[PDB]
């Protein structure tokens, strides 16, 4: 069908991928396990730590305007305000900006920038305004920018949501709360989309994305020619991994995953959020994978490729030797979470005359 | 604004005033807020808005005495300027409390986290009718319900024509602080605030009683009757306000004349100069007031002697003071005592003193003779005393003529 190509660190990560094979290929698979299926903690989603090696929880945190769910933190203007400044360097700053609060809120992964997904197929969609133009070439130009201007200031940034993601309605993400499961009620929404126009309107932006160094990507809640996004081997594994030569790790959306072997075979490497959200955005991988490899079904390797396109960005942007601060809110909620939140501002001078 | 600064008057502080920089700032009540139909949404005489209506920071009372405001400068937008200069946050629930769907969820979840909660309170009033009781206006007694319950630091801050019952809070430790600003015109929010952050220290003292209970005051306040000659008999006499809580033996919440500082004022040699007189020469138009001592020479208002005393600043910030003189006139059913001075020494520096002063007319000192018809200077022993306020009275002397 469509196998999945190894990473190898690409141009600018190559010292990065080196570090991380050589730790992954340390991992027993409960580490495996471990680090691609997310755990309980205050962030939107939380990469389980390899404590034995030394590696951390990952704090993943929305959005895209900024940090999510802090305070002592600055509201930005959305993604389609800067694209109505047609300003190359406004759309630099604002993403360089929202990078020094998520990092100084000690944000690992920020759930960020939107990057043609969506990109504006319908005037209606009702999260339209966290993308920027209803144009592959504008919008590929501020998403390369919107990612540098995050990566450079020391956060991996998943770039979202791969992909023909177009409408909210029945995107019907997989959540399997009281006794009904949306996987009985209704399917998401398919997108069916031909060859020519995946290449030409909706991929535009998320190659801009990927040439900009984004370390990973967020695999979409709608499914493509009747195939989840977040399991789509032609879309992950050929058209991003291969076409675009992607390097770094496809995150689920938050119940963007639908099933445990067609997702290790098809391309996504980090299960979201796991644990989190009482475990009823699904679960698939976990106590699940580890079960898959030790029983032949699914091959170590293969989960390994996994944790090197994770490790590549924390070796990458250097989060081994200068670690971001302690995350200290609770973004979650009670009663989901019930944790107290700590508090730190990370307002700077020069943030609210940007804005 | 500077009226506003030099009238707010500070009732209570346990603590928590001045503010030092509050990173996290929680506010309360559409008192703090704009009129939601505008600042001159009640017309000509600010009194067309229905009863309901959420009208704002109260700027003014109702009535023929009212007027137009070109802008109104809100608490919130006040406090707010104050708190990106400290790079602080700041939120305010300004809806009805009571009747706003979510109004009491946003205040439970924004109050636990806040350094400090103000709470806006105001009691709106008018020409053409008398309140009929010390209730809070709108919404206020469940936004101190609501906020007593959530934070351990509120400062309440009310806008009123009047007194009003604040009985069920003001011992709560939660309270903090309680300030009353009457109706401060236009520049309310930056007259306040400069106040709560310290820049200018309190220096407004209370104008009337704040008794505990409206029960308390002169009998009959109002009559209501649908009689076709109503009647109202002042049989308390001289008796109103601080001279009835005084001779009745009540203590008020608050006395005439009390309003605290950021610092204290001890007060020190008490001097009566009967060498200090003078003629009144100044006045623009006279009166043909009767008195016993005329002499065809002379007036009521000539100050016949002059009183001194000294203030000096014994706490650790500067700040004015209002010092009071009151006397008592010897006789028969005679005010426990009657204010016959005050002397607003202004911004005191730590450890200095300032000397009071105090110019007594004849008027100042006589009675009424309702026999001769005559204002005559009674015989006896004249009590005089100052100090801070009607019930604060550290210095005392006898003069007898
Ligand atoms: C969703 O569904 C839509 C609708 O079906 C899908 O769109 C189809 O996409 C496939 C590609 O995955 C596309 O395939 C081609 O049709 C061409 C003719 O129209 C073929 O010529 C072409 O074949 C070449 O490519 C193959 C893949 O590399 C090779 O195996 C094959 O040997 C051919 O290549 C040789 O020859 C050419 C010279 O002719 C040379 O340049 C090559 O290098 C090589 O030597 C494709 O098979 C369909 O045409 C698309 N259909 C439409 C209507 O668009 C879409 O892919 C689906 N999306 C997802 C996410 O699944
Ligand atoms: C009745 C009265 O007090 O009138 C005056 C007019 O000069 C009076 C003095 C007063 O200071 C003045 C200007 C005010 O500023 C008041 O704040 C004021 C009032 C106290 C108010 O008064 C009332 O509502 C009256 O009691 C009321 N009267 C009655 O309905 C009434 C009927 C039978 C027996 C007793 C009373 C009234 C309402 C509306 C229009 C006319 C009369 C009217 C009035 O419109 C205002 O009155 C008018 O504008 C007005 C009055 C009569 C005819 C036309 C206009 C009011 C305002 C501005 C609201
Ligand atoms: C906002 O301002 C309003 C004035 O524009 C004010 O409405 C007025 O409130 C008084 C009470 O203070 C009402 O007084 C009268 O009430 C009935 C009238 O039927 C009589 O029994 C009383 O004797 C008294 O005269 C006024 O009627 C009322 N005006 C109107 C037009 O409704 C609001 O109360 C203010 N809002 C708040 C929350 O304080
Ligand atoms: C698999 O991941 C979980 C999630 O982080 C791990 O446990 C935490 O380990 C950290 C140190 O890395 C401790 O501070 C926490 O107390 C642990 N949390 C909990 C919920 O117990 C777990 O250690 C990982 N296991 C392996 C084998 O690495
Ligand atoms: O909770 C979302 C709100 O949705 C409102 O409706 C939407 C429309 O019916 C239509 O566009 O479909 C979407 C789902 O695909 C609906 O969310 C309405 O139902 C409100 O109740 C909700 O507040
Ligand atoms: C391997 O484990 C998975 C999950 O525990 C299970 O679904 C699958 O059937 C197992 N296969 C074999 C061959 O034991
Ligand atoms: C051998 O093939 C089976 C599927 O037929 C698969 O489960 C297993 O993992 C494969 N081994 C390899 C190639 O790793
Ligand atoms: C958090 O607390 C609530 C109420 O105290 C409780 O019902 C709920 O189960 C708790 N949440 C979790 C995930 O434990
Ligand atoms: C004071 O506020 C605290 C919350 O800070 C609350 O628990 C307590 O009940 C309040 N006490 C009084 C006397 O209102
Ligand atoms: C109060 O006025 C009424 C009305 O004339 C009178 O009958 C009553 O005796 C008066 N009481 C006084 C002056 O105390
Ligand atoms: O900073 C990492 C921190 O998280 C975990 C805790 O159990 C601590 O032992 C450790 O120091
Ligand atoms: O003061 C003299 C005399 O005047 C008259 C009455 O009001 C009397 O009660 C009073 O005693
Ligand atoms: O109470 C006495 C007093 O009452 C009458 C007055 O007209 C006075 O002339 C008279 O002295
Ligand atoms: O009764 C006569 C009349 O004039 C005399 C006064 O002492 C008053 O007490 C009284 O009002
Ligand atoms: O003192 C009695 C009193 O009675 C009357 C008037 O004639 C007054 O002038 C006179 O003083
Ligand atoms: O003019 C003063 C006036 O006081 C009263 C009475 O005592 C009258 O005798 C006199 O007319
Ligand atoms: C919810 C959204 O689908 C997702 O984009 C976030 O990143 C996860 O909180």
């Amino acid at each position: 069908q469509w196998p999945a190509p190894l990473a190898n660190g690409g141009k600018s990560w190559a010292s990065a991928f080196k570090k991380a094979k050589a730790t992954v290929t340390e991992m027993t698979v409960e580490e495996l396990a471990n680090i691609t299926s997310g755990v309980i903690g205050l962030c939107s989603g939380v990469t389980g730590a390899v404590t034995r090696l030394g590696i951390p929880e990952f704090c993943l945190q929305d959005g895209p305007i900024g940090p999510r769910g802090v305070h002592g933190s600055s509201q930005f203007p959305a993604g389609l305000t800067v694209a109505a400044t047609w300003d190359r360097t406004l759309m630099y700053a604002r993403a360089r900006g929202m990078g020094q609060e998520f990092h100084d809120q000690g944000v690992h992964l920020a759930l960020a920038p939107v990057t043609g997904g969506p990109l504006g197929r319908t005037p209606l969609n009702g999260r339209g305004w966290e993308g920027t133009f209803a144009d592959p070439y504008a919008c590929g130009e501020a998403s390369y920018l919107s990612v540098k201007g995050l990566t450079d200031a020391g956060v991996a940034t998943v770039s979202k949501h791969w992909i023909a993601y177009e409408q909210e309605t029945s995107r019907n993400l997989y959540i399997d709360i009281d006794g009904v499961s949306q996987a009985d009620i209704q399917l998401p929404i398919s997108s069916n989309v031909d060859d020519l126009t995946m290449h030409e309107l909706y991929m535009w932006s998320f190659a801009e994305a990927v040439r900009a160094g984004t370390n990973h990507i967020m695999c979409s809640y709608n499914r493509i020619n009747n195939t989840h996004s977040c399991s789509n081997a032609k879309g992950l594994n050929q058209l991003l991994k291969t076409e675009l030569n992607f390097q770094g790790g496809v995150v689920s959306d938050w119940g963007g995953q639908w099933d445990s072997v067609p997702a290790a075979e098809n391309g996504l490497d980090v299960a979201m959020p796991g644990k989190g959200f009482l475990g009823a955005l699904g679960d698939f991988w976990g106590a699940t994978l580890v079960e898959l490899i030790n029983n032949g079904t699914v091959s170590e390797d293969l989960v390994r490729d996994k944790a090197v396109r994770i490790l590549t960005g924390y070796y990458y942007l250097g989060q081994d030797t200068n670690p971001p601060p302690p995350f200290v809110y609770n973004t979650i909620g009670a009663p989901t979470l019930n944790a107290t939140s700590g508090y730190r501002n990370v307002r700077k001078p020069g943030t609210a005359e940007l804005i | 604004k500077e009226i506003g600064s030099a009238s707010v008057t500070l009732l209570k502080n346990t603590g928590s005033l001045p503010l030092k920089h509050p990173q996290r700032i929680a506010v309360l009540g559409n008192d703090a807020t704009y009129n939601v139909l505008g600042p001159n949404a009640c017309g000509l005489a600010n009194s067309a808005c229905d009863i309901d209506n959420l009208n704002g920071t109260l700027t003014t009372g109702g009535g023929s005495g009212s007027a137009l405001s070109p802008y109104t400068i809100t608490p919130l937008e006040a406090l707010q300027k104050r708190a990106i200069e400290d790079n602080a946050e700041i939120a305010a629930v300004v809806a009805n409390s009571n009747t706003t769907t979510g109004a009491e969820d946003a205040i439970a979840a924004l109050l636990p986290d806040a350094d400090v909660t103000f709470v806006f309170l105001n009691r709106y009033s008018e020409e053409g009718a008398d309140a009929p009781d010390f209730s809070l206006g709108g919404d206020g007694d469940n936004l101190m319900d609501l906020a007593v319950t959530y934070s351990s630091n509120v400062v309440v801050v009310i806008h009123t024509t009047g007194v009003v019952d604040i009985e069920k809070w003001a011992d709560n430790p939660n309270v903090t602080a309680i300030l009353v600003a009457y109706l401060p015109g236009q520049e309310a929010g930056n007259s306040l605030v400069p106040v709560l952050y310290g820049d200018v220290a309190p220096s407004g003292k209370l104008p009337w009683t704040w008794g505990k209970s409206i029960d308390d005051y002169v009998p009959n306040g109002v009559v209501y009757t649908d009689a076709y000659s109503p009647q109202s008999n002042f049989t308390e006499g001289v008796f109103i306000d601080y001279r009835w809580f005084d001779k009745m033996g009540i203590t008020p919440r608050y006395e005439f004349g009390f309003g605290l500082s950021y610092t204290t004022f001890t007060y020190s040699n008490l001097i009566v100069d009967h060498g200090r007189w003078a003629k009144d020469y100044s006045s623009v138009m006279e009166t043909a007031e009767p008195f016993a001592e005329w002499d065809g020479t002379n007036s009521l208002y000539d100050v016949i002697f002059t009183v001194f005393a000294t203030i000096t600043n014994t706490g650790n910030l500067t700040g004015s003071e209002v010092a009071q003189l009151y006397i008592s006139i010897p006789g028969d059913n005679q005010p426990v005592r009657q204010l016959r001075g005050f002397d607003k020494i202004k911004d005191l520096p730590v450890g200095d003193s300032a000397v009071v002063t105090f110019p007594i007319r004849r008027k100042d000192v006589s009675s009424w003779s309702v026999v001769d018809q005559l204002w005559y200077v009674p015989n006896g022993d004249f009590l005089i005393s100052v100090g801070g306020s009607s019930r604060d009275l550290p210095l005392n002397t006898t003069w007898t003529p």
